[PDB]
């Protein structure tokens, strides 16, 4: 049985960062040479294997996670790195075997007046363990007084928003991010 | 309301350390992200450090390795670590409330920070002598460390038509000042003209008369 | 921070080639790896050419035998040699390098103002 | 490293009147531009985030407009407080970097310098050094043109310049040029002229003296 990566990158709707989505692959076979050679994937590198030895290996369980971010932020989503999304978005741990994979969506996922759509979390008193979601909505309590619901002088929406206009610089454009976790399911 | 105190700067020679620190007061120092920003003499705004909510530190190239950003909770305090100091490093640095790492909402009050090679020395005072319809005598406040000195006229009686022009730094790591005043012509004869300049520093006091 | 700077874009005639330089700052250029990639205006950004510090380097099969990567570290700089050039290459080209030094395979990390290159007619 | 170009570097102008001040970045920074006040002496204020969002207890005057590379700050109608220095900056790309600063500057008519030329004291030549100072007092626009000549050798390298804020009352600035040499070397040369550019003046206007007189 051929593996479901069509319904993972070639999916419709992708999810924020802050509410990272994450799909089991199990029991199946795939072909890994095939994605590695994609025009689309600007970023495609893998911790513990070699994306060239990948059709050679086979794992206990495979997680495929999935999310948008912004092209210079790609480089937070790799093992050791600090900055808002490795820190309150989606955190990978400093031994993480599996492989990161990102393709400009500039055409898909920006909009001329913007694309408010995308959210990542600015907020939050401490950093993510690896492979937490927090979905939070709580206005952010920035002060000793509390916030009870109203955000305002020292009382913040945790989450902001992606700009996302095509005219921006490439840093600026959106790219959408799969991680591929490695642990017999998936060879 | 949100109030930003900072504190420790001071004189310090190349090559030497020093803590700034902030007190933070209208917010959890912890919960938040802040910053030090700092301004050179006459000149525009450079971002040096920022620490995030969740205790990410972050610099700029030019002073990262050489500063420390850092925070205490319980004492509601921010401080900036600076060593291997240079010469460029001479700012006032602000200590800054940061939303999101984006831009500074609540500034502090700044606390200078001059690094310099030079020691104490008291000033020189020379008169500038006057020789169309008014005439112009003034001092010379020269080769003097640190800053500042202040130059009053006949005691602060005479303040009318007065400059006192800003410090120069010269090559010899020393400040340099002149203090100016236009009276009438008629006047030189007829009235004393006496400027006292105080370099607190050096303990230094001085009574010039300046006379054609 | 990290700076690159890319050149060498213009305009050419059907069959006619094109070196791309791009300059590096403010980073080892010597330990990370560089690519080169392109946007086609309303079209995904895509990578064609990327070179290891091993120079080992990777083609995408769009541009397999036409283009070749190269780099001198002596000088911070990477080269992309663009022979028999098509309208269908006309793109702005970035360049661009590693985020960070672990792992293996392909990673774009900081990219470059971009140079556009034209197949004239 | 965006860079922020802010122009003009000086802006002359009338309370009453409005003001435009513009950024240009280097490369599109979208929304994410926030303008600063310094007033003399003070820290900065933010005045407008997002390009356009005004913050907290910022008075209705201040308007931010534009977006990608280009920026203007507006202010409507100026009280006197509003002559202040004026920044942009952009968060949309690390590191964050300023703009070099706008100066709003009280605008009067054009008025000449008194010039005034004071020779080294006698107390200061046994000390061994000579300082030859020229002053330009009360004038107006600010740019001013000192050159120093010592026996017709136009002299340069070895002068400071320094100048007053602008009057509170009169709104004119003063400036300070400070030629200091050695006492050998000032006993080389015999006649020591100021010579003054100013915009206020039909020719350029030279105060002079002969060493020892
Ligand atoms: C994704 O869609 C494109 C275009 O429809 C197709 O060529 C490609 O093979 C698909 N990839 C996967 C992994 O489904």
């Amino acid at each position: 049985n051929l593996c479901p990566f069509g319904e993972v990158f070639n999916a419709t709707r992708f999810a924020s960062v802050y509410a990272w989505n994450r799909k089991r692959i199990s029991n199946c076979v795939a072909d890994y040479s095939v994605l590695y050679n994609s025009a689309s994937f600007s970023t495609f590198k893998c911790y513990g294997v070699s994306p060239t030895k990948l059709n050679d290996l086979c794992f206990t369980n495979v997680y495929a996670d999935s999310f948008v971010i912004r092209g210079d932020e790609v480089r937070q989503i790799a093992p050791g790195q600090t900055g808002k999304i490795a820190d309150y978005n989606y955190k990978l741990p400093d031994d993480f075997t599996g492989c990161v994979i990102a393709w400009n969506s500039n055409n898909l996922d920006s909009k001329v007046g913007g694309n408010y759509n995308y959210l990542y979390r600015l907020f939050r008193k401490s950093n993510l363990k690896p492979f937490e979601r927090d979905i939070s909505t709580e206005i952010y309590q920035a002060g000793s007084t509390p916030c009870n619901g109203v955000e305002g002088f020292n009382c913040y929406f945790p989450l902001q928003s992606y700009g996302f206009q095509p005219t921006n610089g490439v840093g600026y454009q959106p790219y959408r991010v799969v991680v591929l976790s490695f642990e017999a399911t998936v060879c | 309301q949100v109030q930003l105190v900072e504190s420790g700067g001071g004189l310090i020679q190349p090559g030497g350390s020093l803590r700034l620190s902030c007190a933070a007061s209208g917010f959890t120092v912890s919960s938040n992200y802040m910053s030090w920003v700092r301004q050179a003499p006459g000149k525009g705004l450079e971002w040096v450090s920022v620490i995030y909510s969740g205790g990410s530190t972050f610099y700029a190239d030019s002073v990262k390795g050489r500063f420390t950003i850092s925070r205490d909770n319980s004492k509601s305090t921010l401080y900036l670590q600076m060593n291997s100091l240079r010469v460029e490093d001479t700012a006032v640095y602000y200590c800054a409330r940061d939303f999101g790492d984006f831009y500074f909402d609540y500034w502090g009050q700044g606390t200078l920070v001059t690094v310099s090679s030079a020691s104490t020395k008291g000033p020189s005072v020379f008169p500038l002598a006057p020789s169309g319809g008014t005439a112009a005598l003034g001092c010379l406040v020269k080769d003097y460390f640190p800053e500042p000195v202040t130059v009053s006229w006949n005691s602060g009686a005479l303040t009318s038509g007065v400059h006192t022009f800003p410090a120069v730094l010269q090559s010899s790591g020393l400040y340099s000042l002149s203090s100016v005043v236009t009276v009438p012509s008629s006047s030189l004869g007829t009235q004393t003209y006496i400027c006292n300049v105080n370099h607190k520093p050096s303990n230094t006091k001085v009574d010039k008369k300046v006379e054609p | 921070q990290v700076q690159l700077v890319e050149t060498g874009g213009g305009l050419v005639q059907p069959g006619g080639s094109l070196r791309l330089s791009c300059a590096a700052s403010g980073f080892t250029f010597s330990s990370y790896a560089m690519g080169w990639a392109r946007q086609v205006p309303g079209k995904g950004l895509e990578w064609v050419s990327y070179i290891y510090s091993d120079g080992s380097t990777e083609y995408q099969d769009s541009v397999k035998g036409r283009f070749t990567i190269s780099r001198d570290n002596a000088k911070s700089t990477v080269y992309l040699q663009m022979n028999s050039l098509k309208p269908e290459d006309t793109a702005v080209y970035y360049c661009a390098t590693e985020g960070s030094l672990g792992g293996w395979g392909r990673d774009f990390g900081s990219w470059g103002q971009g140079t556009q290159v034209t197949v004239s007619s | 490293e965006i860079v922020l170009t802010q122009s003009p570097g000086t802006l002359s102008l009338s309370p009453g009147e409005r003001a435009t001040l513009s950024c240009r970045a280097s490369q599109s920074v979208s929304s994410y531009l926030a303008w600063y006040q310094q007033k003399p002496g003070q820290a900065p204020r933010l005045l407008i985030y997002g390009a356009s969002s005004r913050a907290t207890g910022i008075p209705d005057r201040f308007s931010g407009s534009g977006s990608g590379t280009d920026f203007t700050l507006t202010i409507s109608r100026l009280e006197p407080e509003d002559f202040a220095v004026y920044y942009c900056q952009q968060y949309g790309s690390s590191p964050r970097t300023f703009g070099q600063g706008t100066k709003l500057e009280i605008k009067r008519t054009v008025a000449a310098p008194s010039v005034f030329i004071f020779p080294p004291s006698d107390e200061q030549l046994k000390s061994g050094t000579a300082s030859v100072v020229c002053l330009l007092n009360n004038f107006y626009p600010r740019e001013a043109k000192v050159q120093w000549k010592v026996d017709n050798a136009l002299q340069s390298g070895n002068s400071q310049e320094s100048v007053t804020e602008q009057d509170s009352k009169d709104s004119t600035y003063s400036l300070s040029s400070t030629l200091t040499l050695s006492k050998a070397d000032y006993e080389k040369h015999k006649v020591y002229a100021c010579e003054v550019t100013h915009q206020g003046l039909s020719s350029p206007v030279t105060k002079s003296f002969n060493r020892g007189e």
